[PDB]
């Protein structure tokens, strides 16, 4: 007849959550941090199979509440350039990501890794038009908690980079006009997978209401941007140089990095400030509703910006000890 | 469901709590499901309905978990059932003028 | 994802010795042996040893004992293969496979490398 | 050593008809037999593991059977991308070593 | 076929292969459990030595729950409670050269304290005190 | 009569029962002695160290009663049994006296004043004369 | 200190089932077993069975074997009776008596409850 | 690893002197001791519980 035998050591892991802490190298907040490793060990497991969900996930929480303690005594006296930022976990813990080129944010992954932590992320605090991202693989990819429900919003990553000038006449950005028209022309057939064969698709500008939601609202050299997007985000596609010159202000007081009450002020420094950067993703709004959608800018909750580039990665606790039937007599 | 009353060209308040005293997500439409007010956060975003220009809420209650909408100039089209959307409960309310 | 990339083509006198790597990209290199097979042009494949890279251990086909040796390099994630004594009979494409290796036995090299011209 | 002969050697064959090709070993060598299929200017791409069981991505008109010394493969149905040569390999004793090679026009 | 030796899968690595097969391997994942080594605001000193304490306290007591359960020589060891066939009835071909652990834990799971109640009960007041009757003479 | 098995009693639940009905569940005490579970603007930490403190002396407090059951004879734990032969200088009293009618204060506080000489002999009888004994019997 | 909380009076049709409960103050409910007693108006005690609040094993009388079932709940310290296939030999009162269980044998029944009048 | 008799391991030398020689030789008895008698005194027993 057959007993219970007590292994240790079993690999089985739980979804559980716990502190995560920083590495980051070896000048903006990072001076308390520990140095990464020089071969980062990741290890791939074949036949494991589980799900994932990058709207439940727990570590862009904890990310959100580090960065904006280290933002808020950063500013508080210093350079702002964001500087990549591994996120490692304890012993006893493990790190698992899924390298899979499809993935709709949430479900099933046939094929994941463990890795001991993760490829550095710089804290990017923009709105709007997704700065300094990774990029995926394969085909725009287009990622929602509910596509149905207009109440959430649009996550879109790209597969080029698209090239932004900062530049401070009146301080302005330079976007290439035919790569912006091909890389919509790309997000466009992917929502028209998600919407139907014979839907007519629109872009205009923000509906209106606060600045820094109808603007990009992005930081280039220690300067302060808010940019008027209505000369990108005016399209329409059926339903089956050239340059864009985006107009810049900026303010003193402002409101940013979602702190309620906020007045902070700041006056420019010395000299010209010129800087090049990369869109990588959009964040969008969904809005007699058959044949005619239009998607309307974003943003300003900042923990979509961390959800962006966070969904590939989740925490997992490792419980050791198991039982099982065997035919063993002591 | 909830009852509130208003004149012509006047401003009405839209109450709308919280279970808990938190600044957090909340959603303000109209019975065809038309966005006319929200958050992302504390920055205050505008829909794309006929109500933006007029359309207000209190921030500084935001931390309370009072979660209004102030109405300025209010005419006789708008009298319809507006829906609060604070975590999956719909908060119905219907105005009058 | 599972891909073994390898160095450019070579091309020596008689008489030396040639260096040709294999480095794997989407698996633990550490859990499955790697063969070496070369081609002559025009005719079949023919196979030269087969290395395990976490012991280090190698074994050769005795034709070839002596002559060619195999190595690792655990943090690069590295398989080195080395012709010595150069003649014109090597002169072909050389692979670097991926054993599946289940039930701790050879049972079929899945994963090769887009192959090297050795002249 | 160990002697593996493919048979036949070039085989004529059109598209959509099905074909069966022949390894013979010099001794007994049980079921450890590989198929593998190579295009000109491309490494080899693996078949068939333990002599009837399916890798993973390769379709299922492809079948191989067979023990001891006779081995068989079989394509039911032959489209324009098949047309290569295959591979019968064994890994039964040192030294391991190639078939003849069949390609199909 | 042809044989050289073991090859090394590594952390984690044996949630893919069987159990059986993942029964050699269970001492490279138990020793780097606790891992060891590792060598004004209060970063790295406050707030990371949290979790070096809150891995000695699960390391602690998972040990501890494995010496109460007495066998101490661990990884592998035998009981004298009998198994109830209605907890996941399968075979021993069918758990033992076929399955996973993963997939196991994910049919035993709901058994958990069940098993801990009678392992830490039932063995440890009888195979005690009948050494106490045994050793009388 | 007629019975359905054993009960639990609790943490710390037997304490006025007998010497032997006591000597039944002292596994329930040993799990709760590390216990375990536990689970503003960061101004101060000021309960963030006295927690962290409070936690480390209990898991040092753990580890040596663990290395004080270590140096003496088994550690397979809870109850064994070792060769220091009972003087009748310590509390002589029969066997029914102590094991039948007593719970465990009531054998503490007769057995206070004795815990440095046990110690020590324990501490060195069965770990110096046990040992150096085995090595001698694996001569062949 | 020591007392056993019941529900209220319940009236019932013939056939369907009523569920009485029965909540322990002033002991630790896992240390001692529970008895189900009941007694119809003007004649004596009658016994239907007795459960155990650690482990859950029950014992019912084999006359009201497959018609009164007892459970537990540990999380509120509480158990519950449920009668099934109601007639009307089944109207009086129902105590739950908690034993004193000495040396893991019954030994009496020391604590009763106010009683519960089901018709 | 030091291949010296009983006369001189045991009663004329301290354990500095045995661990400054043995300290070239540590992690190979090491890893012996590590595999040997855990993966043999193991999957034995199995077997012996058979019967
Ligand atoms: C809190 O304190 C109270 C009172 O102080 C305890 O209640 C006593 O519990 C003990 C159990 O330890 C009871 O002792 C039992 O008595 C049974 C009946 O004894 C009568 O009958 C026998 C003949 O059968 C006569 O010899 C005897 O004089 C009595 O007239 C015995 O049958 C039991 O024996 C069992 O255990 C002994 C242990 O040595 C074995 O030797 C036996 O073979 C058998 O297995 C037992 O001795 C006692 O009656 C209780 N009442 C009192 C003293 O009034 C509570 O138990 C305590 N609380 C807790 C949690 O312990
Ligand atoms: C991942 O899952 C695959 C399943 O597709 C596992 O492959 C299976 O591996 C076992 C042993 O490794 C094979 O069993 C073998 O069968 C032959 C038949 O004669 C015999 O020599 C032995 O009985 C041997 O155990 C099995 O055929 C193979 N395939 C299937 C479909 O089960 C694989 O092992 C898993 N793990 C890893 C790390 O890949």
């Amino acid at each position: 007849n057959l007993w219970v035998t007590v292994y240790y050591g079993v690999p089985v892991w739980k979804d559980a959550e716990t502190t995560l802490f920083c590495a980051s190298d070896a000048v903006w907040a990072t001076h308390a941090c520990v140095p990464t490793d020089p071969n980062p060990q990741e290890i791939h497991l074949e036949n494991v199979t589980e799900e994932f969900n990058m709207w439940k996930n727990n570590m862009v929480e904890q990310m959100h509440t580090d960065i904006i303690s280290l933002w808020d005594q950063s500013l508080k006296p210093v350079s702002f350039e964001p500087i990549p930022i591994h996120y490692c976990a304890p012993a006893g813990f493990a790190i698992l990501k899924c390298k899979d080129k499809k993935f709709n944010g949430t479900g099933p992954c046939p094929s994941v890794s463990t890795v001991q932590c993760t490829h550095g992320i710089k804290p990017v605090v923009s709105t709007q038009l997704l700065l300094n991202g990774s990029l995926a693989e394969e085909e725009v990819m287009i990622r929602s908690e509910n596509i149905t429900n207009n109440a959430k919003n649009i996550l879109v990553q790209f597969n080029t980079p698209v090239q932004i000038n900062c530049t401070r006449r009146q301080a302005h950005c330079n976007v290439s006009k035919a790569t912006w028209n091909e890389t919509l022309g790309k997000v466009v057939k992917q929502l028209r997978k998600h919407f139907g064969n014979n839907t007519i698709i629109r872009f205009a500008n923000s509906s209106g209401g606060d600045l820094e939601v109808t603007t990009h609202s992005f930081n280039c050299g220690g300067e302060f941007f808010y940019c008027n997007t209505s000369g990108l985000f005016n399209s329409t596609w059926i339903s089956n140089n050239d340059s864009i010159t985006l107009p810049c202000r900026i303010k003193q007081i402002i409101n940013m990095w979602q702190r309620i009450g906020q007045a902070m002020y700041a006056p420019p420094i010395q000299g010209v400030i010129r800087c090049v950067s990369n869109i990588t993703g959009l964040i969008l709004t969904r809005d007699t509703n058959s044949t005619t959608e239009t998607f309307r800018p974003g943003g300003g909750d900042m923990r979509d910006n961390w959800r962006s580039e966070l969904y590939k990665y989740k925490v997992v606790k490792i419980e050791p000890l198991g039982v099982a039937p065997t035919r063993c007599k002591r | 469901k909830k009852v509130v009353l208003g004149k012509k060209g006047d401003t009405v308040e839209l109450t709308c709590t919280a279970s808990q005293k938190k600044s957090i997500q909340f959603h303000w439409k109209n019975s065809n499901q038309i966005k006319i007010l929200g958050n992302q956060g504390s920055f205050l975003t505008k829909g794309p309905s006929k109500l933006n220009d007029r359309a207000d809420s209190r921030r500084s209650l935001w931390d309370q978990g009072n979660f209004p909408l102030i109405i300025k100039n209010l005419k006789i089209e708008d009298s319809d059932t507006y829906i609060c959307e604070v975590e999956d409960q719909k908060e119905e309310v219907q105005l009058l003028v | 994802q599972e891909v073994l990339v390898q160095s450019g083509a070579e091309v020596k006198k008689p008489g030396a010795s040639v260096k040709v790597s294999c480095r794997a990209f989407g698996y633990t290199f550490t859990g499955n042996a790697l063969h070496w097979v070369r081609q002559a042009p025009g005719q079949g494949l023919e196979w030269l040893g087969w290395i395990n890279p976490h012991s280090g251990d190698t074994t050769t086909s005795q034709k070839f004992q002596g002559r060619v040796y195999m190595t690792r390099d655990k943090s690069i994630n590295t398989a080195f293969l080395d012709v010595t004594r150069l003649t014109s009979d090597d002169t072909g494409i050389y692979y670097c496979a991926r054993d599946k290796y289940y039930g701790n036995e050879a049972v079929g090299m899945d994963v090769w490398g887009q192959g090297t011209s050795v002249t | 050593d160990i002697q593996l002969t493919q048979s036949p050697s070039f085989l004529s064959a059109s598209v959509g008809d099905k074909v069966t090709i022949t390894c013979r070993a010099s001794q007994g060598v049980r079921n450890e037999l590989a198929w593998y299929q190579q295009k000109p200017g491309k490494a080899p791409n693996l078949l068939i593991y333990y002599a009837s069981t399916l890798q993973s991505g390769v379709p299922s008109r492809f079948s191989a059977t067979g023990s001891g010394t006779h081995f068989t493969l079989t394509v039911s149905s032959l489209q324009p991308e098949d047309f290569a040569t295959y591979f019968c390999q064994h890994m039964s004793s040192y030294p391991l070593t190639f078939g003849g090679g069949t390609k199909v026009e | 076929a042809v044989g050289i030796g073991a090859v090394f899968l590594g952390f984690l690595g044996a949630a893919g292969s069987t159990m059986g097969a993942a029964s050699m391997t269970l001492t490279v994942q138990a020793r780097n459990l606790l891992s060891g080594i590792v060598q004004k605001l209060t970063v790295w000193g406050i707030k990371q030595l949290q979790a070096r304490v809150l891995a000695v306290e699960r390391y602690l007591r998972d040990q501890q729950l494995l010496g109460i359960w007495g066998c101490s020589g661990k990884l592998i060891c035998c009981t004298n409670v009998p198994w109830n066939s209605s907890w996941s009835n399968r075979n021993l071909s069918e758990i033992w050269d076929n399955m996973t652990w993963l997939q196991w834990d994910k049919e035993i799971s709901n058994y958990t304290q069940i098993i801990y109640g009678l392992l830490e009960e039932s063995q440890n007041q009888q195979e005690k005190n009948e050494q106490d009757l045994l050793a009388l003479d």
